[PDB]
């Protein structure tokens, strides 16, 4: 076992951008490799040899290092290469790949599109009781949501989740559940949702009443 | 052109045992070493098993040595991988990928080809049917919508809206975890003139267990 570290863990790069990665290794190694693995898709081979492109590569990327540091470069950055990056040594046994970097699309900041929903009276029946918030569609990942139980704070019972980026819009959509009991539910009245973003200063705020509809 | 197709993969309890596959196509298969390559759920890669030309030497890391088995068929263009007193670490998705030819006068230990791997999950779980619940405004010209399938096991499950018809503004967010249950939710945006004026349908799937539930969305 030979420890492959991949700094940084994630990183964004703009099209035409320089983007350059390193993977440093506890031991010396004679090569190092690299592959490009992209969701829907199988990991690819990339780099071979430190510095060798395989078959069908675009000549923007490029390998170099040796001894115990090894980098993956590419000129300009563009869409077609945002994918996670593994760098492997191959000269001890096993074979083993480095933890691996996350390179993401920089675009333009784009606010999230709130939308909370009470729980279906299908929950209800079984005892539970989930409400969910959805924020759809904004730059860069990093959100903070928030909730509320008439106006007090709640932070056990919450369950986020992020998607990986669009290839469209490049955008990124994440999803709140907060889970509850039935009796729990039927005791309080105001079910707030706030969310806080790079490009909204103060929250956006999106709530319901029990005592409605 | 080259093909890389596995099988086998699927649920078992802690100590059972599965047999996978590796299906070769467009390479002369008795000429490569092939090997088997899984991904952590954390998304970590790691060689598991590996090969030569025939049946003779075989590699296997000390994390997985004495209890997976990885054989070859050359004259069947096949690929297996045994596996038994499968612990929790052993749940990943297993590649089957190539590696040098045999005589390249100097071996990269490189895999150029890879495949789509077959998912294996390895838990003391019990397989359950998830709950579909519909997402609707309790009371801006577009409207988002959504569907909750919460408590199923194990992996995967597949939701559609309109029975596919309706991709754009669709997203589905990766499931979560949490007291041996896994929970998805996924929502859609639509005009306001299109509901609730029209029906708009959650189509979830689960193979697992093997169930399958449409779900309308009524306003209120
Ligand atoms: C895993 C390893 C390093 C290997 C395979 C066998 I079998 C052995 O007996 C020994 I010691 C070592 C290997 C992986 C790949 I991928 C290759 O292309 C080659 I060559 C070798």
């Amino acid at each position: 076992d030979i420890v492959l570290n991949q700094s940084p863990a994630i990183m964004s790069a703009s099209p035409g951008e320089k983007v350059t990665m390193t993977c440093n290794s506890s031991s010396s190694v004679s090569y190092m490799h690299w592959y490009q693995h992209k969701p829907g898709s199988s990991p690819r081979l990339l780099i071979y040899d430190t510095s060798n492109l395989a078959s069908g590569v675009p000549a923007r990327f490029s390998g170099s290092g040796s001894g115990t540091s090894y980098s993956l470069t590419i000129s300009r950055m563009e869409a077609e290469d945002a994918a996670t990056y593994y760098c492997q040594q191959r000269s001890s046994y096993p074979l083993t790949f480095g933890a691996g970097t996350k390179l993401e699309i920089t675009r333009a900041d784009a606010a999230p599109t709130v939308s909370i929903f009470p729980p279906s009276s299908e929950q209800l029946t079984s005892g539970g009781a989930s409400v969910v918030c959805f924020l759809n569609n904004f730059y860069p990942k990093d959100i903070n949501v928030k909730w509320k139980i008439d106006g007090s704070e709640r932070q056990n019972g919450v369950l986020n989740s992020w998607t990986d980026q669009d290839s469209k819009d490049s955008t990124y959509s994440m999803s709140s559940t907060l889970t509850l009991t039935k009796d729990e539910y039927e005791r309080h009245n105001s079910y707030t949702c706030e969310a806080t973003h790079k490009t909204s200063t103060s929250p956006i705020v999106k709530s319901f009443n029990r005592n409605e509809c | 052109e080259v093909k890389l197709e596995e099988s086998g993969g699927g649920l078992v309890k802690l100590g059972g045992s599965l047999k996978l596959s590796c299906a070769a196509s467009g390479f002369t298969f008795s000429s490569y070493y092939m090997s088997w390559v899984r991904q952590t759920p954390e998304k970590r890669l790691e060689l598991v098993a590996a090969i030569n030309s025939n049946g003779g030497s075989t590699y296997y890391p000390d994390t997985v040595k004495g209890r997976f088995t990885i054989s070859r068929d050359n004259a069947k263009n096949t690929l297996y991988l045994q596996m038994s007193s499968l612990k929790s670490e052993d749940t990943a998705l297993y590649y089957c990928a190539r590696g040098d030819y045999y005589g390249s006068s100097l071996y990269y230990y490189a895999m150029d080809y890879w495949g789509q791997g077959t998912s294996v999950t390895v838990s003391s779980a019990k397989t359950t049917p998830p709950s579909v619940y519909p997402l609707a405004p309790g009371s801006n010209s577009m409207v988002t919508l959504g569907c909750l399938v919460k408590g199923y096991f194990p992996e995967p499950v597949t939701v559609t809206w309109n029975s596919g018809s309706l991709s754009s503004g669709v997203h589905t967010f990766p499931a979560v975890l949490q007291s041996d249950l896994y929970t998805l939710s996924s929502s859609v945006t639509v005009p306001s003139s299109t509901w609730p004026s029209e029906t708009v349908t959650c189509n979830v799937a689960h193979p697992a267990s093997s169930t399958k539930v449409d779900k309308k969305i009524v306003p209120r």
